[PDB]
DNA sequence: TGTATGCAAATAAGG
DNA sequence: ACCTTATTTGCATAC
């Protein structure tokens, strides 16, 4: 049940966003920024940019221009009018000792991850996700 | 042979617009 | 300098 | 709890 309708909406805004934000002297960072600060909606750069040149699914689109054109509208209009995990940083060294472990065993049990994160200095969780997304790029790339 | 090694977005809104543009003109 | 994007960390949803 | 498949999302960096 798709609405064509619906994509036109998301093609017209995008352009309008982009148009009014620049007329507005805000880059897409600045964007970024002010809807953490102000609504608790923090952003990347990158996710503002796939916004604007469509490249987000329908759905995440969907989900994001409403929050988008809140912004845009208080922004425009002055005349006296819970959060994610930041991204993990893994240090090339770090990703060749979990590589290692990984060849050696692509699922350690959950005692393995402990002894992994303590070795290693990093939150359990981290670690099993690791392995998680790893198995899955091993998928991926061997299709 | 150069592969993608992570995740992308499968489908797009691009490619979306892109697709009814090309069933409208049929 | 801003923007676009490869790689993948983090999250969503089911079993 | 914690794997799976699935998808959102941002570092880091190339233009």
């Amino acid at each position: 049940g798709d609405e064509p309708s619906d994509l036109e909406e998301l093609e017209k805004f995008a352009k309008t966003f982009k148009q009014r934000r620049i007329k507005l002297g805000f880059t897409q960072g600045d964007v970024g920024l002010a809807m953490g600060k102000l609504y608790g909606n923090d952003f990347s750069q990158t996710t503002i940019s796939r916004f604007e040149a469509l490249n987000l699914s329908f759905k995440n689109m969907c989900k994001l221009k409403p929050l988008l054109e809140k912004w845009l509208n208080d922004a425009e209009s002055s005349p006296s009018d819970r959060k994610r995990k930041k991204r993990t940083s893994i240090e090339t060294n770090i990703r060749l000792t979990l590589e290692k472990r990984f060849q050696d065993n692509p699922k350690p049990s959950s005692e393995e991850i402990s002894m992994i994160a303590e070795q290693l200095s990093m939150e359990k969780e981290v670690v099993r996700v690791w392995f998680c997304n790893r198995r899955q790029k091993e998928k991926r790339i061997n299709c | 042979p150069k592969v993608y090694q992570g995740v992308r977005v499968k489908i797009t809104v691009k490619e979306l617009l892109q697709q009814r543009r090309a069933h409208q003109a049929a």
